[PDB]
């Protein structure tokens, strides 16, 4: 368990894909070129996790880049890193998904698909002892979505020994494309047979966030994206730097996934900031460690009061008391005992790491599989209902080779999955 | 990149000249094809190519074809103002007609002359880079408007799968009504006909007639009458298609804007000012004149129910505040229900165009026009009025048996009724 | 010549169907008092009125419009740069030929043609020596391009 192998799919998934690299490039120490010139001896111990050691001392992202709008190629590689990817990764159709689901399961990214699965053997191959995968995708859109749920169900037939870990991003009706229910169901019922651990990265609680507690009046993508590479940089930390809680992705599955379906994670940050605000008064544990559960600073548009914590991971960055930290995260569980569940216990782990994220002293990431998360799912159930009752647009999807009953099916498992949360929130220990 | 036209039938053939007619004087192209730098539109880009291919010559020549199985409505094409303006091979005719019954124009006489029909579309399909689709005309009621149309559809759809076909369907009506057993063709076309259209548009010849009588003033309106305004309101429906212009662009943009279910592909247009040649109307009134019952191409009352879609054409002297200003009004006052899985987005074309109007015909020339487009659920009103008919005759079995003669099995009769039934009921349920 | 002025001041109006109406009127006659009036056109906020300016200034022909036809190959309208890539064709001006070889790789099919047409139209020796480099260093449509104007050229 060492090596991580990175896919992002789509223009969601390169766009907060590429500034996840940008972000632990700079915490590890590496520059555009894949050069390092840093300072900290922990920042090359667990490198060898996203990157492969090549040339003299140059380090390469363990990245595959796949879209099937070629747009997304030059985007990204005339970015600010864009030189550090390998040029043979890059898997870039002419094509397009025009965002239909059927599209990019279907049609033109079945076509592309088995070229993709190509690059991950090549990087497969220079890997002494591969962990698992990780997806970054929106559910939303159609290459993502579809080609993306495609590469795991392929991957997965290939490679099951292996952890399947993804970043999805929820669609909103506030940020965007009428079908993205439809992209969204169909998406959920592939991560619930095909993923180990997934990331419920909600558009409706990003632009929350920007809107009410940032006061970014209108945010763009890039503001809620600077959510998502913040988020995605303390929730990988554990495997990135040097330690002992999560350190690998199956030691992490093992500790937040008591039940095989209910693998989907409720992501959360503290402190919250704009780009380039200009850093004013720094966090203490308690104020970080309230910061933790606060409803106002999830990553998924759920009440944590509204649920159960199933079980917890909580990660402290920077110059702090550990027992301080300990002190905190115990009156955080004794102040708030009915929200989390009595048949599990020890369900809280706590992990503080001695190196902070860039521009901040002091951070917190807190990663919680509640059953709360529900509320999610009971949204783009809803927004699905109404649309696939009269059968609107479903010409557009069955069309593309699709069936009615892969709609009947995606309904009934997400349908499934929010009864099966709330089955655990009303289960008592007696 | 093209849209080949097919009219079939007296109805058809007839609007077609009058559309063709329409075309060629707001294109700038004279009755023989020549469009020289004097009567040349002007204003540089023209995407009228999609309609009319170009000889070596210069001539423009209609990408259309005209069927009838009897010769008397095409030997007017032929010897009329336009008798330069078509190529012979485009004219198609029979010697014996359907005589109003579906059978002959589907079985017996429309299957002697459905293969040339097919080869003279090939001659059209060979002639166009990127054909889109076509665009069929023909009445509900008479036998080769209805089972000749059927027949055809049913051979293109298998002829030229991935091409949109979208038709003008002349609606019965008492008034002009050349027979008894229209109910009949217009249930059994809709029947054979609902699989193989891609969108439909309806023009019910009692809501023209009542239009001709109120807003023209004619006190018992002709076919010529009827025929003026019917291609007035055609060309502002197909103006997206033979314009460079941004909403409805291709027979595909048609489609995904205005049909969200599949059957239910019958959008009821209006159109704004339809004022007799015997007074200023501003964007706000036209508008809101799209919104009046009095002013459909089919009669039925749309606030008994529910959008799906719902798209506004103007043309002329329309300005961009004045089209937001008046929708603004619209949104805020009218009691305009869409269906809830569906967004109130009333998608707006503006192309800056003058109106063209017919020489010597009953419109006159007004600054600014529109043409909406509704998919609603108020035209089941239509279906029911037709299918209430023909419940009358068919329990009695009346006039069947010219039906089972001529190559058809009662049964159709019962299986056609049946899609019907079921095409109401979608409507009903769609709109909750 | 009477008229000429009056449209002039119609292409300044507020009205939007009236500045549209001024443009295709200024192309109809063509006098070579409306090109910078219509080069002013090209940077309209309505793209129904920069489209038609540009085929008004293609028609006409005055050098001057050459330069900003050139900017408009670039307008976010695609009925705007076909018809600008179409005028350039019309006035066979040799300093459109590399920014119209850069339409050749344009997201709409009106565009890519209009701009292949128009390097047809002005075909000199500048523009042959840029399709001799794109047959040999030149990928899909714009390769496509230059074969089939060294094919149409003996
Ligand atoms: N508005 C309009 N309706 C017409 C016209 N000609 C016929 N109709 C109507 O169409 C129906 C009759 O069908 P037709 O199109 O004449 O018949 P057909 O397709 O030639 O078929 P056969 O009569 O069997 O040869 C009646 O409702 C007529 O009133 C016309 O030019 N315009
Ligand atoms: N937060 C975020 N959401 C995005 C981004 N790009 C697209 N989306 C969302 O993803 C959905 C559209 O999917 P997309 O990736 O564009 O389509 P694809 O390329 O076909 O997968 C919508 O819900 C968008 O709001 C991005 O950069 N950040
Ligand atoms: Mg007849």
């Amino acid at each position: 368990m060492r090596e991580i192998v990175h896919i992002q799919a789509g223009q969601c998934g390169n766009q907060i894909g590429a500034k996840f690299w940008e972000v632990i490039s700079d915490e590890h120490g590496i520059d555009p070129t894949g050069s390092y010139h840093g300072d900290s001896d922990l920042q090359l111990e667990r490198i060898n996790v996203y990157y492969n050691e090549a040339t003299g001392n140059k380090y390469v992202p363990r990245a595959i880049l796949v879209d099937l709008e070629p747009g997304t190629m030059d985007s990204v590689r005339s970015g600010p890193f864009g030189q550090i990817f390998r040029p043979d990764n890059f898997v870039f159709g002419q094509s397009g998904a025009g965002n239909n689901w059927a599209k990019g399961h279907y049609t033109e990214g079945a076509e592309l698909v088995d070229s993709v699965l190509d690059v991950v053997r090549k990087e497969s191959e220079s890997c002494d002892c591969l962990q698992g995968f990780q997806l970054t995708h929106s559910l939303g859109g159609g290459t993502g979505s579809g080609m993306g749920t495609l590469l795991i169900s392929k991957i997965r037939e290939e490679y099951p020994d292996r952890i399947m870990n993804t970043f999805s991003v929820m669609p909103s009706p506030k940020v965007s494309t009428v079908v993205e229910p439809y992209n969204a169901t169909l998406s959920v019922h592939q991560l619930v047979e095909n993923t180990d651990e997934t990331y419920c990265i909600d558009n409706e609680a990003l632009y929350d966030i920007c809107f009410r507690t940032l006061k970014l009046t209108t945010p763009t993508y890039g503001d809620l994206n600077h959510l998502v590479s913040a988020t995605m940089s303390g929730v990988t930390t554990c495997l990135r730097f040097p330690g002992q809680l999560n350190a690998d992705l199956r030691k992490l599955a093992v500790n937040m996934v008591p039940f095989p379906r209910l693998h989907f994670f409720m992501p959360g940050f503290a402190p919250l900031t704009s780009r380039g605000s200009q850093q004013y008064r720094a966090l203490t544990v308690p104020e970080l460690t309230q910061q933790m559960f606060d409803s106002k600073n999830m990553m998924a548009a759920c009440d944590p009061r509204h649920g159960r914590y199933l079980t917890v991971a909580a990660i402290f960055r920077g110059r702090m008391s550990m027992k301080e930290v300990d002190e905190q995260m115990l009156n955080v569980q004794n102040k708030n005992s009915s929200y989390f569940v009595e048949w599990i216990p020890n369900n809280v782990k706590t992990a503080v790491c001695d190196i902070p994220p860039r521009g901040l002293k002091m951070s917190a990431t807190f990663i919680g599989n509640s059953t709360a998360i529900q509320e999610l799912f009971k949204r783009i159930s809803e927004q699905f209902t109404a649309m696939f009752r009269r059968k609107a647009f479903l010409h557009w999807y069955t069309g593309e080779g699709m069936d009615e009953m892969e709609f009947t099916e995606a309904e009934s498992n997400m349908n499934d999955l929010v009864s099966e949360y709330q089955q655990y929130q009303d289960a008592t220990a007696d | 990149r093209e849209c080949i036209s097919i009219h079939v039938g007296q109805a058809g053939v007839q609007i077609g000249n009058a559309c063709w007619e329409l075309y060629c004087l707001e294109h700038g192209i004279q009755p023989d094809g020549q469009m020289p730098s004097d009567k040349t539109i002007g204003g540089g880009d023209d995407s009228f190519n999609t309609f009319f291919s170009e000889t070596g010559a210069g001539k423009h020549v209609p990408r259309a074809v005209f069927v009838d199985l009897e010769p008397t409505v095409i030997d007017e094409v032929r010897t009329g103002t336009y008798r330069q303006l078509f190529h012979p091979e485009q004219l198609i005719t029979g010697k014996e007609d359907a005589a109003n019954n579906y059978a002959r124009g589907h079985y017996t006489i429309g299957k002697e002359i459905i293969d040339l029909v097919l080869d003279r579309i090939r001659k059209l399909a060979d002639q166009c880079t990127g054909l889109q689709g076509f665009l069929v005309f023909h009445s509900f009621g008479g036998g080769t408007g209805s089972g000749f149309t059927s027949l055809l559809m049913e051979r293109l759809s298998v002829d030229y799968g991935k091409k949109s076909k979208l038709e003008f369907s002349i609606y019965p009506a008492p008034q002009v009504s050349t027979a008894v057993v229209e109910p009949y063709n217009s249930i059994l076309t809709t029947h054979t006909t609902l699989e193989h259209s891609d969108c439909a548009f309806m023009v019910d010849n009692e809501a023209i007639y009542d239009i001709c009588r109120r807003n023209l003033d004619i006190e018992r309106p002709t076919y010529t009458n009827l025929n003026r305004l019917i291609s007035q309101i055609v060309s502002s429906i197909t103006a997206s298609l033979r314009f460079d212009g941004a909403l409805n662009v291709d027979l595909t943009e048609f489609q995904t804007n205005l049909v969200p279910y599949p059957r239910i592909h019958f959008p009821l247009a209006t159109y704004a000012p339809v004022i007799s040649a015997e007074e200023q109307l501003s964007v706000a009134e036209i508008t809101n004149a799209c919104f009046e019952p009095a002013n459909q191409m089919v009669k039925c009352d749309p606030r008994h129910g529910k959008y799906m879609a719902c798209c506004l054409l103007y043309r002329g002297d329309v300005v961009p505040k004045d089209v937001n200003a008046a929708i603004a009004t619209i949104k805020t006052k009218r009691s305009i229900q869409f269906v809830d899985w569906c967004p109130t987005g009333f998608k707006v074309g503006i192309n800056y165009q003058p109106p063209t109007v017919v020489p010597g015909g009953d419109l006159a020339k007004v600054q600014r026009a529109v043409c909406m487009l509704s998919n609603t659920t108020a035209i089941a009103e239509a279906w029911a009025r037709l299918d209430h008919k023909f419940d009358l005759m068919y329990a009695k079995r009346a006039f069947v048996h010219w039906y089972v003669g001529e190559g058809m099995e009662e049964g159709e009769f019962s299986e056609a009724r049946e899609d019907m039934a079921a095409l109401e009921k979608d409507y009903e349920e769609v709109g909750v | 010549p009477e008229k000429v002025e009056m449209y002039i001041k119609n292409l300044q109006d507020d009205s939007p169907p009236v500045r549209f109406n001024a443009a295709v009127a200024l192309g109809k006659i063509g006098d070579e008092r409306a090109v910078e009036p219509l080069i002013k056109a090209l940077k309209d906020e309505d793209w129904q009125v920069r489209k038609t300016a540009a085929y008004a200034l293609g028609k006409i022909g005055d050098e001057r419009a050459v330069e900003p036809l050139i900017k408009a190959l670039k307008d976010e309208d695609r009925y705007v740069r076909s018809r600008a890539a179409l005028a350039l064709g019309k006035i066979g001006d040799e300093r459109a030929v590399e920014p119209l070889i850069k339409a050749l790789k344009d997201e709409d099919e009106y565009v890519r043609l209009s701009a292949a047409s128009a390097l047809g139209k002005i075909g000199g020796e500048r523009v042959r020596a840029a399709m001799e480099k794109l047959a040999e260093t030149g990928t899909g449509f714009a390769r496509k391009v230059a074969v089939n104007y060294l094919e149409t050229h003996k």
